RNA sequence: UUUUUUUUUUUUUUUU
RNA sequence: UAUAUAAUAGAAUAAGAUAAG
């Protein structure tokens, strides 16, 4: 199909649209993929908002930033700065977000700049969008956030926003780690002042996000958890478990909610997925509540379905059965030798998780623990250092005794001995550590341990 | 499944191992398992492959677009003031110590790049490649490309494939060497030897010593000290022949023939692409992975994985 | 038709009124917010745009810094705004991002003692109405005359002045056009006096002439583009009848704060006409007005 | 052919050392003869493009530059001409950096920071300028749309200074590069202004249309010169191009000419020749025409005869503008009208958001338009782009699609949702959406109650006929909430005091309620 | 539902 | 008696969960 390149870059952004919120059918991407392949922008002249759509739409179909059409539009997007507005700007943030480049760097500051200086004569849609866009990049900010903050609560004092656009703007404050009480309470009030206008899918994210931000107030969690109460009738599984995760976050010990909630759960147990299961476990660990019948349900629902547990599916559903007690047999043999399987994936934190809720509960099987110890060489760098000592006992239980996977965990605790020694905790998990490992295995850190320090 | 965010829902995977198939980019896609018909060698160059070791397919493999996609990937390999990303996704690069040199070689690059990753799938030289290997099944093994200098780009000496693929135990092993420019005898056109391939009944020569501070004679001249007498004879009779190719000649190779590849002196970069493929039924020999950061394969355990990905199955 | 209004400053809100009336500052804000909602179900402003709060209760009188005089956007002079120099800055600002002028002109600024007021300056069909009183002097009539009257065939543009006396309110408070050749104006001394001096100035155009209750502030779009919504005051329920009849729609709003904080309607809002600069000799695209396939 | 065969060869191996003027060379005899197979030829020509990009472009012309990457572009070749840097200190000269520019501007490739850079190299050394340098920088300054609007009025008094040493063309050019700057102040306008219609007995048609569009860009607040200009070119009106009478005709319907006493004679004149006109021409000289109210009988005739030849292949942005234009004249159109909605099947893949809202949009009303088959495919593409859509858009094409009777519940229903997910903040932006679903006259109470929310806030802003209609679709739907029909009763009490049996049925039974 | 905004800031004593 | 010139523009449009200090 020979097209412009506008013509080509809105059925682009078409292709886009039906691929990200009308299922992901992925002969859309493929056909997204191939057609953005071959285009390019070097001759013909275009607006600036055809140029942005153009490098969205390439940005979100998987093309990184080594491509030609991707340094065409960084280029362009470097050179003609005056020509991005205000309307075409979160589109270039939004595209930059991933892109980690140089360039993608200078500019996502100089939009940053630009936002912070023209933050008062914005209107509704141009401040969600630029605060949703600026979420994404994780940029810090915070004059910028503050002003746009500001311009919040002034435009929502005379009520502008509506549910989508509050879903919208707490989703981006929140991930933004922003604990603006007032901006918060401003959103919360327009979302009151909407009677009826909040429907469950618009209410269901606002509770998430405001559980999220972790607010210190605790006479706005009764009014979500009241008209939650009223609404959890008209609920599927997602939703359930995404409230059952939001109260566990906002840790108050509501009864009635929590027990309605429960119903709901357990008769919608024949639609709960692998992800629905392990974040009610994950909520009911947190919050603290135990419920032994709905662990039973979960734990045989589990049980029926184990290929769709991804590795932090199974990371949250081991340690929730951990430490709750409840532990089944063949679903921890079908969990591991699954893990073995998709060993490949665990994340930094996620493996160490894996691992130390495993041999917490003194089941030991030789292909998963080998899986996570060969595993457990690329993660080494990222860890703190109690995931450190959570491995290094993991590992000691495991009786690995393998120089090539032992010294960058040794090498990781000796370059940060002194968080892991002064830890008010696990000093009896040291003692165990040493005791297996003994004291001619690693001497410098013998040496510090009986220094204590 | 763990929740994808919403603009993150196109992303493709970290490592490009992880895609399934091949994507759209480059030619369209895969055809149909009964549709892989036409891309047929002929029995004539397969008996000229069997008789001298190498052979050049009949016809380019790929359209010019897709030869200028597949150079533009190839330097943005090798930029030096803005890092490629993916660049810890491969097996060994020439800019790990971030200098560079006359010759960038990059090796796993089809795990690193779009296009590179789809030229791993083309039809028209797997086929050929399963033709070659007594039509069985092909995993590819592992990828490389070479870019020499503008004007100093040096020549590799004599060289056996497989005198690096100790690991594989049987000798089932074919080489596809793809040209995205024009290539000569004084810009880089592989010069091999047209009898090599059956030489001490499947023995490999000892490794051949080089001085990489002087020119081109005696590291074309070094097979004649690396030779004895007897092979010495076969060689006069037959004298290494250099082959001239175009924008996307192809030419399948034999592990065991002695080929080298003369230095760059045209006024500007020369690239090339070599594709190693396996068959069926290879298996390992010692302990260990193969590559850098891939799988721990037993004593004799069959060569598979996402590492080494089936391309094409008869049958 | 672009209308810029500003959110009140809800802590610097004065405790009572100029003369001792006492106000409400969340009825203040409740009523400012039913403004901004009815303003933008006018059906005729493409955009109202908000702008932010100033430290100040006089600043909420938006409409004392510009008039619209034909194509010509006319700066005020600064004679006795001299601490909202850097609020009609931000003002000009606001209307730069939402594509209005690049500036205004500054005919009144450079004239020597040109003492003149916004308000007095009221449209009408093809010219304007100036007030002759205590807030405009002889020397801004005259450069008015000299500026904008024209007195040829086809191209006249003239302007009146209503002389009026030394208690009455600005002109555009009490007097003022709307719908297809109406005319509102109070039933007090002033409106009947200027109603009389525009008959005297135009006497062969005959006139729809609406008389509402004193003190009952409204705002009728006046313009090119025909228009039949005439915001008015809730309290007052005559009026409506009044406007009703003549043929216009009302529409009541809640002011009774800005009335005993002095700020009236018209001088709340400051309308704005914003064309396209086209390039090329091209035209630009209207607005869906007429009925389609009359005759099918 | 074995020495162009060694040629050819040597070319392709990249082992011919080729200055730029050599590759110029080539690329202009390949470009012209093409004897040869040269371009025809894919390897000749990448191991040119490849000797070509790492020449040295400095010895060669802006314009030979652009050649060559156009001769290059036509093969497939992406080849872009390298970007030249701001001259160092002893080379800056007011020639050096307008040479600059002029480069930037030809190969469209503009650099803002190289912009401000030889901006600011400029002024210090601007007392150096000859009188056409400056014409020439202003013209350069314009067509790279700067936002500098400072430097172009410096600029401008100084041209103005040397009035007597610049011819007319140069004149009409700064006075049109001018108004095309946004922020430029407006004395100098002015006097830019009087000093074109002083010096305009000499304007050859080239510079009419100059000051034609900087009339037009300026608008309705420069009427004297248009004034002047139409007084002085009615001797010539008659012995006149047409795309200049096209240019009078929207600086006609842009300033609202009231002495309609020229204007027929200009239309008069245009509508004689307009025979000679392309797209964009034609379609401007209708909407100067429907503007300023002059489509007769016959002249509307002729211009849709012109329209007829064109219709075929109208641009996507085109359609739209004649179709309105055909729906607010009360003459005969079908056959025009039927050749354009052939037209916009064939483009439905390629309209955008709006250009299908609108084109739905006229159509709405339209009898012919029912039976056509545009209305299955505009309704699917409709909901395809209802993503896109935006808050009037979306209304105008929800308007058209309900005008046509087109039914499918699921569109209306996601239009509904769309317009949720926008807001709404006219009467106008909500009918057509109550429209289309009383057209199936079903949805969930979510989407009633919805519905109702958004309506209760509007009903104190409706005349007395939108809330029959509101109240007509309100029971069609289905609403049960109270607070709604107390918001529409209260609104009714004010137009109609009296609860006597004179009003319709309808009205005592919202009254009740 | 009533808390807050508008600078050219340049002065941190290490041998890393 | 010389090997060579290259400039016309149009479109207003909002998706939404990272195991934190």
């Amino acid at each position: 199909s020979h097209l412009s390149a506008r013509n080509i870059a809105t059925e682009a952004l078409q292709m886009k649209k039906l691929h990200q919120e009308r299922g992901g059918n992925p002969m859309l991407a493929q056909q997204a993929r191939r057609v953005l392949f071959a285009t390019s922008i070097a001759g013909q002249n275009l607006d600036a908002r055809s140029v942005a759509l153009l490098l969205n739409t390439a940005v979100y179909f998987g093309m990184e930033s080594d491509a030609k059409l991707v340094r065409e539009c960084i280029d362009y997007c470097l050179k003609n700065d005056k020509l991005i507005t205000v309307d075409v700007l979160p589109i270039v943030v939004t595209a930059c977000a991933t892109l980690k480049s140089r360039d993608a760097r200078e500019v996502i500051e100089m939009q940053a700049q630009k936002a912070a200086r023209n933050a008062k004569f914005l209107d509704a849609k141009d401040v969600t969008n630029i605060i949703s866009a600026f979420s994404k990049t994780g940029i810090n900010h915070e004059k910028l956030f503050a002003f746009l903050s500001r311009r919040v609560q002034t435009l929502a004092r005379v009520g502008e926003f509506e549910a989508a656009h509050l879903v919208i703007l707490a989703n981006a404050f929140s991930r933004l780690r922003y604990r603006d009480k007032f901006l918060f309470g401003a959103i919360a009030r327009r979302a009151m002042s909407l009677r009826e206008r909040v429907t469950v899918n618009e209410l269901v994210p606002l509770i998430v996000a405001f559980s999220k931000i972790g607010l210190k107030d605790p006479k706005l969690s009764k009014r979500f958890a009241t008209k939650a109460m009223e609404y959890v009738d008209q609920m599927n599984a997602e939703q359930v478990a995404s409230m059952f995760m939001a109260f566990a976050y906002f840790g108050i010990r509501y009864d009635q909610l929590f027990g309605v909630l429960t119903n709901r759960a357990v008769e919608l147990i024949d639609e709960f997925n692998a992800q629905y299961i392990s974040t009610t476990l994950n909520a009911f660990q947190r919050i603290g509540i135990n419920n032994p019948e709905l662990f039973d349900n979960l734990a045989e629902r589990a049980l029926a379905v184990v290929q769709d547990h991804d590795a932090r599916d199974i990371s949250k559903t081991v340690t929730a059965l951990a430490h709750f007690g409840l532990k089944d047999e063949e679903l921890f043999k079908r969990l591991a030798s699954h893990a073995a399987s998709i060993a490949d994936q665990f994340d930094a934190m996620g493996l160490v998780n894996t691992a130390h809720a495993f041999a917490r509960t003194n089941f030991l099987q030789q292909d998963m623990a080998v899986a996570l110890s060969e595993r457990s060489v690329y993660v080494c760098r990222l860890l703190d250092a109690g995931e450190t000592r959570r491995l290094l006992w993991a590992l000691a239980k495991f009786q690995v005794r393998d120089p090539k996977i032992l010294t960058p965990v040794f090498n990781r605790c000796l370059a940060l001995h002194y968080d892991f020694f002064a830890d008010p905790t696990g000093s009896e998990e040291i003692e165990e550590i040493f005791d297996f490992y003994g004291p001619n295995f690693c001497p410098p850190l013998y040496q510090l341990y009986i220094s204590r320090g | 499944k763990s929740y994808v965010l919403k603009f993150l829902r196109g992303q493709l995977p970290e490592d490009l191992k992880d895609v399934n198939g091949a994507l759209g980019c480059l030619y369209g896609t895969l055809p149909d398992v009964d549709e892989f018909g036409q891309f047929v060698i002929s029995p004539d160059v397969v008996n000229s492959f069997h008789q001298f070791g190498y052979v050049k397919m009949p016809i380019p493999v790929l359209d010019h677009q897709q030869i200028d996609k597949l150079a533009d990937e190839v330097n943005e390999l090798a930029n030096n003031v803005e890092h490629h990303p993916k660049t810890e996704r491969l097996y060994a690069t020439s800019l790990a110590d971030l200098t560079g040199g006359p010759l960038f070689f990059c090796q796993g690059q089809w795990r690193a790049a779009w296009g590179m990753h789809d030229l791993i799938y083309l039809p028209t030289i797997t086929v050929a490649a399963s033709q070659i290997l007594n039509n069985s099944l092909v995993r590819l093994w592992y990828d490389e490309v070479f870019m020499k200098a503008a004007r100093t780009g040096p020549c590799v000496p004599w060289q056996q494939n497989y005198a690096r693929w100790q690991h594989t135990k049987p000798v089932n092993h074919v080489t596809v060497m793809i040209a995205l420019d024009t290539m000569n005898k004084d810009r880089g056109a592989p010069c091999l030897v047209p009898g090599s391939h059956r030489w001490r009944e499947g023995g490999l020569l000892p490794p051949v010593s080089y001085d990489p501070t002087k020119d081109e004679a005696h590291q074309l001249n070094t097979i004649w000290e690396i030779i004895n007498e007897e092979e010495g004879e076969m060689l006069m009779d037959t004298p290494p022949v250099t082959v001239d190719l175009r924008r996307g000649e192809a030419l399948l190779i034999h592990p065991l023939t002695l080929f080298a590849t003369h230095g760059n002196r045209s006024l500007d970069a020369v690239r090339c692409c070599f594709i190693h493929y396996m068959g069926e039924k290879t298996y390992a020999v010692q302990n260990g992975p193969l590559l850098p950061h891939t799988t721990k394969f037993q004593a004799d355990a069959m060569i598979q994985g996402p590492f080494y990905p089936v391309v094409f199955d008869p049958a | 038709l672009h209308a810029f209004v500003r959110s009140p400053h809800y802590r610097t809100i004065p405790s009572a009124g100029p003369n001792g009336i006492v106000v409400n500052r969340d009825m203040l804000v409740h009523q400012f917010r039913d403004f901004y909602k009815t303003l933008q179900h006018c059906s005729l402003v493409d955009k109202v745009h908000l702008m932010s709060e100033r430290p100040s209760v006089e600043a909420l009188r938006v409409a004392d810094q510009m008039v619209s005089i034909g194509a010509t956007f006319l700066e005020m002079p600064l004679t006795g705004m001299e601490h909202r120099a850097t609020e009609f800055m931000e003002s000009m600002r606001y209307v730069r991002g939402a594509g209005g002028p690049s500036t205004l002109a500054s005919y009144l600024q450079d004239t020597e003692n040109c003492r003149c007021n916004s308000g007095d300056v009221v449209c009408l069909p093809n010219g304007i109405a100036v007030g002759h009183g205590p807030r405009t002097n002889a020397v801004a009539h005259t450069t008015l005359k000299q500026l904008f009257e024209v007195k040829d065939d086809q191209f006249s543009f003239d302007v009146f002045t209503l002389e009026q006396e030394g208690d009455a309110p600005p002109l555009g408070d009490y007097f003022g056009f709307a719908g297809s050749n109406v005319l509102l104006t109070w039933k007090d001394e002033h409106g009947l006096l200027a109603v009389d001096q525009y008959q005297q100035k135009q006497p062969h155009t005959e006139m729809n002439v609406v008389y509402l209750e004193p003190g009952c502030h409204f705002l009728s779009f006046y313009g090119v583009d025909h228009t039949i919504d005439v915001l008015v005051q809730k309290g007052y329920e005559r009026s409506m009848d009044s406007i009703a009849a003549a043929g216009l729609n009302p529409i009541p709003v809640q002011w009774s704060e800005m009335d005993k904080l002095g700020i009236s309607m018209r001088a709340a809002v400051l309308p704005l006409k914003f064309f396209k600069a086209n390039v090329g000799g091209m035209l630009s695209r209207n607005k869906s007005r007429g009925a389609r396939w009359q005759t099918h | 052919p074995s020495a162009l065969h060694l040629i050819f060869e040597r070319c392709k191996l990249n082992l011919v050392e080729f200055t730029a003027q050599d590759v110029y060379q080539i690329c202009t005899t390949a470009y012209n003869m093409d004897t040869l197979g040269m371009l025809q030829d894919p390897d000749f020509m990448r191991g040119l493009h490849d000797a070509f990009r790492r020449s040295d472009q400095t010895v060669i012309s802006p314009f030979q530059a652009n050649l060559i990457a156009d001769t290059f572009r036509k093969v497939g070749i992406n080849s872009m001409p390298k970007e030249v840097s701001v001259p160092e200190e002893d080379a800056i000269s007011p020639e050096s950096l307008i040479l600059v520019l002029r480069n930037m501007n030809i190969t469209k490739q503009r650099d803002e920071r190289k912009i401000n850079e030889v901006l600011k190299l400029m002024f210090p050394i601007l007392d150096e300028f000859s009188p056409t340098q400056l014409s020439l920088t202003v013209t350069e300054l314009a067509r790279l749309k700067s936002t500098n609007a400072d430097f172009v009025g410096k600029l401008a008094k100084r041209i103005m200074e040397y009035n007597d040493d610049l011819s007319a063309l140069d004149i009409s050019s700064a006075a049109v590069s001018l108004a095309y700057c946004p922020g430029i102040s407006h004395n100098i306008l002015y006097r830019m202004m009087q000093i074109v219609e002083e010096r305009m007995g000499e304007f050859q048609p080239e510079d009419y249309i100059n000051v034609l569009h900087a009339l037009n860009t300026l608008g309705p607040k420069f009427v004297n010169t248009f004034r002047k200009i139409v007084e002085c070119g009615l001797q010539h009106v008659e012995n006149m191009d047409a795309v200049t009478l096209t240019n009078y005709m929207v600086c006609f319907s842009t300033m609202d000419y009231k002495q309609r006493e020229h204007i027929d004679i200009y239309a008069d004149a245009l509508v004689e020749v307009a025979t000679d006109l392309s797209e964009k021409d034609l379609v401007m000289a209708f909407i100067a025409l429907q503007r300023l109210r002059l489509l007769s009988d016959t002249m509307f005739g002729t211009m849709a005869s012109c329209v007829i030849r064109y219709a075929a292949k109208m641009d996507p942005r085109n359609i739209a503008p004649i179709m309105d234009i055909c729906s607010t004249v009360p003459h005969a159109s079908d056959h025009l009208m039927k050749v354009l909605m052939d037209r916009a099947v064939e483009c439905t893949r390629i309209l955008t958001a709006n250009q299908l809202g609108d084109i739905l949009d006229i159509l709405g009303l339209y009898p012919p338009a029912r039976e056509h088959p545009l209305v299955q495919l505009f309704g699917k593409q409709a909901r395809l782009r209802l993503d896109l859509m935006g808050p009037d858009a979306l209304a105008n094409a929800t308007r058209g699609l309900a005008n046509l009777g087109y039914a499918d519940p699921e569109y209306y229903a996601q239009a509904a949702e769309t317009g949720f997910r926008y807001g709404f903040k006219d009467w106008t932006l909500l009918e057509p959406m109550l429209m289309g679903l009383s057209i199936t006259g079903q949805c969930p109470p979510t989407m009633v109650r919805v519905l109702g929310s958004h309506i209760a806030p509007m009903a104190r802003s409706m005349s007395l006929m939108e809330i029959e209609r509101a109240n007509r679709y309100l029971r069609r739907l289905g609403c049960e909430d109270d607070f709604v029909y107390k918001a529409m009763a209260s609104r009714v009490l004010q137009f109609v005091k009296e609860v006597t049996p004179e009003m319709p049925e309808d009205l005592q039974v919202l009254l009740q309620r």
